[PDB]
DNA sequence: AACCCTAACCCTAACCCTAACCCTAACCCTAACCCTAACCCTAACCCTAACCCTAACCCTAACCCTAACCCTAACCCTAACCCTAACCCT
DNA sequence: GGGTTAGGGTTAGGGTTAGGGTTAGGGTTAGGGTTAGGGTTAGGGTTAGGGTTAGGGTTAGGGTTAGGGTTAGGGTTAGGGTTAGGGTTA
C-alpha cells in the first residue's frame, strides 16, 4: 500500500493551537495540501538558483532567510525571518 | 408600476451569499469532449478533470466579466459593450 | 440503424437567461446582445488551448484518460494554480 | 594504433556544439542524468530557432539600405510576426524602438470645408 | 582570468548559411546571447518537472520532442520536431 | 500658417524612427541613489547597471502610456485622463 | 541621498515627446505628477529587488546582472546588458 | 463605407474615387464585384516589396571599388 | 548626371491615386470610326459613347500590365518581355 | 536499369491513352459527407452525383497541373514549385 | 459500439500514386519537394463552394438527397459544366 | 446575529507499528584578508546652437440642453430537463 | 469512472406591453496650437586623482556522510456540538 504524502495532523494540530474547538473541513485539506506544495516548490526553487548565480551550491539558513524577502512582502517577511532566526537559535542553543 | 433597480440587485446578493454551480455538467463535458476530439480520438474524461475545468472557467469568466463592468461604469455608461470585452482582453494581454 | 457520433449544437450551450445571473456575480446589471456569442467564442478559445495542453501532457504520459492532476498542472502552467481538486 | 575518431557535431549533420549542452544541462542542477539524444534535439531546435531569427532580421534589413544587423532591425522583425511576438511578448530589447502605429483617429480629418462661417 | 561562455562562432556560421555577406553587429551578440540563454533554461526546466511528475528521472529525445508542443506555438512547434527527428534519425543511422 | 494637426504627427514620426535616449543619466543616478540609501547606507552604482535600469523604466513608461491612449481613444475622448492611469493600473494588477 | 529636488526629475515638456513615441497625442495635468508616482513605486520595488539580491551574494554594488534577474523574476526578462 | 473614407481625403461629399477605394478594401464587397469595373475611379495603390530601390545595395558584380 | 536612373519610381504615386484619363480624349476616335468602317459602312458615334469605350480600353490594360509584371515577377526578372505578355493571355483565356 | 528520360514520356502516353479513373470512390465519398457534415446533418449521397463531382475534380486538377506546368517551363525550369499553384490561381481569379 | 476510426478521411488517400497519376495526364514530368500538401487543400474549397449550393438547393424542395440533376446546377454557377452523368 | 431541531461531520481518545527525527563520531571543504595595481565613477569649466519658454489670434472640440422611438426591462401555463438514491459492473 | 430503470419537482422556455435609455440635430462658450522673438542649459573637447574594482596562498570554522535508537508521526473508530432545512415569531 503505496500511501501518499500529505500535511494533515501538523496542519491539524497547528489549528489546534491557534484556536481550540476548531477543525478542518473536506475539501480544505485537499486545499492546504496543494498550498503547501505550492509554496514548497517556490522558496526552495529560488534558492538554487541564487547559489548557482554565485558559482555556489550551498543552500544554508541565510539561503532560506534571504529568500523570505524576496517572496513574502514586508511585514510577514520579517515576521517570518524573526521566526526563523529564533528557531535557529534555540536549535544551535540544544541539540 | 413601480420602478426597477432593486431586484437586481437582491438576485446579485443572493448569488454572491452562495456557492452554488450555474453551469451544466453533461453539455460541458460533451463540449470539452468534442474538443479534445479535434486533436486526438479515443480519449476520455473523468469528474475531478471536469470539475477544476468548469471552476477555472467560471472565475476566468466572473474576472473578465467584472473587468468588462469596471471598463464600462467608468465612460458613464451603465451597461457594457461587446468591444469591451475585446478591449480588456488587448489590455491584459490575452489576444495582443 | 445503431451507430452516430458527435454534433455540434453543443457549441451553443451557453443560453441567454442563464448568462445574466452568471455575469451578476461578479457585478454586472445589463449586458446586451453580441455578448452571447463573443462570451461563446472566447470559452471556446481557452477551452482549446487548455484541452491542447492536457491532450500533450496526457500524451507524454501515454496515458488516454485526461485527470484532474493533468488539468491542474496545465492550468497552473498556464498562469492559473488551481487549489481543491488534485495535489 | 586506434583510429583518430572527428567531432560529434559533424556525425550528427548539424553546426551547433552537442558536448557543450550535455555538460550545461547537468552542472545546472535540473536532472542527475542527461540521455544522449536529449541534447542532440534540444541543440537542433535553437539552431534551427536562430536561423528563422536572423533571416527574419536579414529580410527586415534589406528594405532600410543597410546590410549591418542592428537591434532596431531585430525589434522590427520579431515584433512583425504571429508565432513569434506570442513567444517574446513580455520580452524587452534594450536599444530599439516601438514600430510606428498611429491610430485613424488622431489622423487630420478635421477638412476646413462645411465648417466654415456659417452657411455661405 | 577566466573566460566566459559565449555563442558567437556558431551563430556567425548559421548567419552565414542562412544568408551571406552578411554579419553581426556589437550589441546584437549579447542580445542573442541573452536570448539563448534564456531558451536554454526553460525548454530544458520543464523536461525535469515533465520526467519527476512521472516518477522518472530520464531526459531523452521525447523528453525534449515533447516540450516543443508546450513552448513553440503552432507551425514552429511542428518545423522544430520534425528538424530534431530527421536529426535525430542522421544521428542513429550513422 | 500650418494649421495644428501635422506638427504632432511629425514628431511622433520623427521621435519613432529614432532609438535615441530622452531622460538624462545623471539625475537618474543620483535618483536610484536615493532611493538605495532609504534602505541601506554605503551604496554605490555602475553603468551599465544604471543603463538597463532606464532602459527598463522608459520600456514601462511607453507601455503605460500606451495602454493610458488606448483606453481614453475608446471614450470618444482624443486626450487623456489622471484617473485613466490608475484604470489600466488596476486592470493589469500592478496595485 | 539629496534633498527632495530629484523625485520631480521628470518635467512637463520633456514627457510630452515621450509618450510621442507611444502614440499618445495630448496629455493633460496631473499626469506629470501620477506618472511620477507610479515610476516611484515601481522603481521603490525593483530597488528593493535588488538589494535583496545584492544581500544574497553579501555585495554592495548593484551590478546590470542582478537588476536583469530581478526583472526577470519580476515578468520582464530584459534583453542588452548581462547575460 | 465610403462615407468613413470620404473624412481621411479631406471630403465631406462621395466621391467616385471614393466608392472604388471602399469597394476594393472589404473582401465580402471585393469578391462580389470583382468583374465590376468603375469609370473614372481609378485602381489602388500598390507596391510589390521587390519593386523597392537599391535592394541589393552596395556593389554586387562591380570591378574597382 | 541626374537623369540617367531616376524618377522611376517618382512617377507610379501619382496616376495611382489620379482618376484622370491617362490616354488622351483626342487620339481615339479615328481608332474607333475606322474600326467599325470595314463591318458596316454609314454609322456614327455618339459623344457620350466615345468616353465609354475609351475608359473600357484604358481599364483592361491595366489588369493586363499587373498580370504581365506578376508574371514577369516571379522568374527573378524586374522587367516584362513580349513573351510574359502572351503567357498571362494564355491562362487567361484570352488568345488559346 | 533505365536510363531517365524515357519511362516518364511512356507513363505519360499511356495515361492519356486510356480514360480510365485514378482516384478512388469510397475515400471521396466518404471526405464529401464529412464537408456535407460540417453545414447539415443527416444527409446522404448517390452514385451518380459523387461519379459527376470525381469527374468536375479531376478536370479541374488536371487543367491546375497543366497551367502550373506550362508557368513554370517559361522559366527555365522543367520542375514546378509550390508558389506556381498559387500564381496560377492568382491569375485566374480563383483566390 | 462505434468504430474508432471516426476521422471520416481526413484528406487523405490522394497521395503519391494519386498526384502522380493526376499530374502525368496533364504534362507534368518531374515534382520537387513539396508540391503536395497544399494539393490536398486546394480541392477542399472546391467542395466547399460546390455542394453547400447543392445542400441549399435541395433544402429548397424540402428534400434529403442531393441527386444528380442538382449536382449540375450547382456546377452552373461556377462555370463548369458536365455533360453525361448529369443528363 | 431567531439559534433550533435535526442530526453527520466535525468531533476527543487510542493506538501499532512506524517511518522519519536525532545521535555520534569521523572528516573536509568552504568564506576573509592582506600586497597590489589598473581603469572606471566621479569633480571644475567653455562654448554655442538647437532646444526651450512666453505671449496673441482663432477654429475646431466637448458638453448641455431639446424631442424621439425601439429594445430590455417585470408575471404567466407550462412541461421538458436536471437531480436524487441504489447497485453493477468491467 | 460509466450505465442502467423509476420520477418528479425545480428549472428552463413559449407570449406581452409599457417605461425610461441610446440615438439624432444646433450653436455654445470655454479650450489647445503656432509662428515671431530671446535667453538660456544640455551637447560636445582636456585633464587627473582619488575611490573604488580585480586576482591570489591559507587556514580553521563552516560544511558532508555511514551507522544505530526512537520520539514523534500516520491510517481507522466512536458519540456529541454545532451545522443545514421547516414552521413560528419578529
Amino acid at each position: 500500500r503505496s500511501r501518499k504524502e500529505s500535511y494533515s495532523v501538523y496542519v491539524y494540530k497547528v489549528l489546534k493551537q491557534v484556536h481550540p474547538d476548531t477543525g478542518i473541513s473536506s475539501k480544505a485539506m485537499g486545499i492546504m495540501n496543494s498550498f503547501v506544495n505550492d509554496i514548497f516548490e517556490r522558496i526552495a526553487g529560488e534558492a538554487s538558483r541564487l547559489a548557482h548565480y554565485n558559482k555556489r551550491s550551498t543552500i544554508t539558513s541565510r539561503e532560506i532567510q534571504t529568500a523570505v524577502r524576496l517572496l513574502l512582502p514586508g511585514e510577514l517577511a520579517k515576521h517570518a525571518v524573526s521566526e526563523g532566526t529564533k528557531a535557529v537559535t534555540k536549535y544551535t542553543s540544544a541539540k | 408600476r413601480y420602478r426597477p433597480g432593486t431586484v437586481a440587485l437582491r438576485e446579485i446578493r443572493r448569488y454572491q451569499k452562495s456557492t452554488e454551480l450555474l453551469i451544466r455538467k453533461l453539455p460541458f463535458q460533451r463540449l470539452v469532449r468534442e474538443i479534445a476530439q479535434d486533436f486526438k480520438t479515443d480519449l476520455r474524461f473523468q469528474s475531478s478533470a471536469v470539475m477544476a475545468l468548469q471552476e477555472a472557467c467560471e472565475a476566468y469568466l466572473v474576472g473578465l466579466f467584472e473587468d468588462t463592468n469596471l471598463c464600462a461604469i467608468h465612460a458613464k455608461r451603465v451597461t457594457i459593450m461587446p468591444k469591451d470585452i475585446q478591449l480588456a482582453r488587448r489590455i491584459r494581454g490575452e489576444r495582443a | 440503424k445503431r451507430h452516430r457520433k458527435v454534433l455540434r449544437d453543443n457549441i451553443q450551450g451557453i443560453t441567454k437567461p442563464a448568462i445574466r445571473r452568471l455575469a451578476r456575480r461578479g457585478g454586472v446589471k445589463r449586458i446586451s446582445g453580441l455578448i452571447y456569442e463573443e462570451t461563446r467564442g472566447v470559452l471556446k478559445v481557452f477551452l482549446e488551448n487548455v484541452i491542447r495542453d492536457a491532450v500533450t501532457y496526457t500524451e507524454h504520459a501515454k496515458r488516454k484518460t485526461v485527470t484532474a492532476m493533468d488539468v491542474v498542472y496545465a492550468l497552473k502552467r498556464q498562469g492559473r494554480t488551481l487549489y481543491g481538486f488534485g495535489g | 594504433a586506434r583510429a583518430k575518431a572527428k567531432t560529434r557535431s559533424s556525425r550528427a549533420g548539424l553546426q551547433f556544439p552537442v558536448g557543450r549542452v550535455h555538460r550545461l544541462l547537468r552542472k545546472g542542477n535540473y536532472s542527475e542524468r542527461v540521455g544522449a539524444g536529449a541534447p542532440v534535439y534540444l541543440a537542433a531546435v535553437l539552431e534551427y530557432l536562430t536561423a528563422e531569427i536572423l533571416e527574419l532580421a536579414g529580410n527586415a534589413a534589406r528594405d532600410n539600405k543597410k546590410t549591418r544587423i542592428i537591434p532596431r532591425h531585430l525589434q522590427l522583425a520579431i515584433r512583425n510576426d504571429e508565432e513569434l511576438n506570442k513567444l517574446l511578448g513580455r520580452v524587452t530589447i534594450a536599444q530599439g524602438g516601438v514600430l510606428p502605429n498611429i491610430q485613424a483617429v488622431l489622423l487630420p480629418k478635421k477638412t476646413e470645408s462645411h465648417h466654415k462661417a456659417k452657411g455661405k
